[PDB]
């Protein structure tokens, strides 16, 4: 029983974060095979913060430039070459840690582990999601840029976000590990801001379930709706329209509880109508939206507590 | 007001 | 900017983790230079759970009934002993992982994280407090006994918790890791209880100081208050009292802000008798208790965002 | 009801 923001064992990712310095900045890399993997940013210059040419600032560059430091041994630089907004730093020598690894790209609404890191050492991990607007609510501060963020499968880590930048309203934006942003974001001090965000609604309900696997039931209802008067409540309280893929995502879980999807769903509509009167679900008085339906079954027993 | 890169100086 | 519920990164504790078998029961063990640390109730039969005389029980093993397994390496026992609720089971190779480590045994309202695990291999990573009431609220299933609960200082992992059982109201209960359990609670399957809880104030307050840091400051108002009228207030919700060497050690993120420890007490006073009213702070709806001073400090910058 | 020890069977 019980239930919290769970992160995934960070050891994997541990073991692959060094530390990247050129010229003054330094920041964080991810040193997998004989690749050092840092934002691009690593080669900017205080003056350029406004538009640095990338490209340009590359060229001037030379292996030499780029002062490597895993831990207490400093990784000789043999090549450097920029892919999108990420550099990637050959070096003569193969991380012996390396994990079995991917990089793959999340959709908003999936959840990650975040590993924040500073100087090339991991400070601390934590659990969070990617928003509608393509940022993430993380705890960033200098030095985290290059930290990663991850979900580890069978003892493989599937890498999907590098840390680049914080925005002014003091969200978190960065790219996947190919240096492709998520989100209508740059590698440069603009004025750019968040979009206007939503509440993931599939995610609500995968909440909703774990907190009946868990005993909190006193926001059931005996009613149920149609999925199209739900999406016309979820609109009008800025929550992402419910879709008939994610009814069937929740499948499982309202299976496991015998509360149909659309009868939860009318517990939602509830909720958002009139508030929780003073009562809590999980120890929050908030509607949590970063816990998908994997993460509730990966955490949540197999048998409910009827 | 303005986007902050989060490197080190 | 931002605040996260953040756990240590986990990879020195991961490296320490392995599967203790005895009979058909299996669970978690720590495996420390030549020691593999792990809670009594691994010898226990399916019908001593009532009361069993774990002396008896121990005199009739043997190094061989323990079945220890570091991965895919299964280790040799060579001795075992008990401490109060745990089992020292001597194995014939130490650990070549084994970081520098203290066993230290933590106040409630201290915070830690905690690594947990299945048939010793890590799940999930997640930071909670130890309650007044000595109890956590943990996320924890069948076969997670045994997994350990830490905080990390300059690569110095200090275990403080080994995870022993759930009680009725789905709170968790356990040891620290000479085996003496936290709170009155025993390694039985009996009617034992959690007591009743109360608020952490300090941290609480530890909390609206990150909030600032942050830039939430509408809970801030033009008033200071005495200790005692404070704690007068805080008595009558179920609130800790507030001490002077809370105040002392509330001191820099005061003096960081510039907001008096009283002047934020008359903040958490009028939002215990008022309530939010709409609002959140950091993100939640409720005041959040689990985050010690030293926490926030760590994880805020050490500038505040004016 | 009853306390619940968390091993494995």
């Amino acid at each position: 029983s019980g239930f919290r923001k769970m992160a995934f064992p960070s050891g994997k990712v541990e073991g692959c974060m060094v530390q990247v310095t050129c010229g003054t900045t330094t920041l964080n890399g991810l040193w997998l095979d004989d690749v050092v993997y840092c934002p691009r940013a690593v080669i900017c210059t205080s003056e350029d913060m406004l538009n640095p040419n990338y490209e340009d600032l590359l060229i001037r560059k030379s292996n030499h430039n780029f002062l490597v430091q895993a831990g207490n041994v400093q990784l000789r630089v043999i090549g450097h070459s920029m892919q999108n907004c990420v550099l990637k730093l050959k070096v003569d020598t193969a991380n012996p840690k390396t994990p079995k690894y991917k990089f793959v790209r999340i959709q908003p609404g999936q959840t990650f582990s975040v590993l924040a890191c500073y100087n090339g050492s991991p400070s601390g991990v934590y659990q969070c999601a990617m928003r509608p607007n393509f940022t993430i609510k993380g705890s960033f501060l200098n030095g985290s840029c290059g930290s990663v963020g991850f979900n580890i499968d069978y003892d493989c880590v599937s890498f999907c976000y590098m840390h680049h930048m914080e925005l002014p309203t003091g969200v978190h934006a960065g790219t996947d590990l190919e240096g492709n942003f998520y989100g209508p974001f740059v590698d440069r001090q603009t004025a750019q801001a968040a979009g206007t965000d939503t509440t993931i609604t599939v995610n609500v309900l995968a909440w909703l379930y774990a907190a009946v696997i868990n005993g909190d039931r006193w926001f059931l209802n005996r009613f149920t709706t149609t999925l199209n008067d739900f999406n016309l409540v979820a609109m009008k309280y800025n929550y992402e329209p419910l879709t008939q893929d994610h009814v069937d995502i929740l499948g499982p879980l309202s299976a496991q509880t015998g509360i149909a999807v659309l009868d939860m769903c009318a517990s939602l509509k509830e909720l958002l109508q009139n508030g929780m009167n003073g009562r809590t679900i999980l120890g929050s008085a908030l509607l949590e939206d970063e816990f998908t339906p994997f993460d509730v079954v990966r955490q949540c027993s197999g048998v409910t507590f009827q | 007001l303005l986007s902050q890169l989060q490197g080190q100086s």
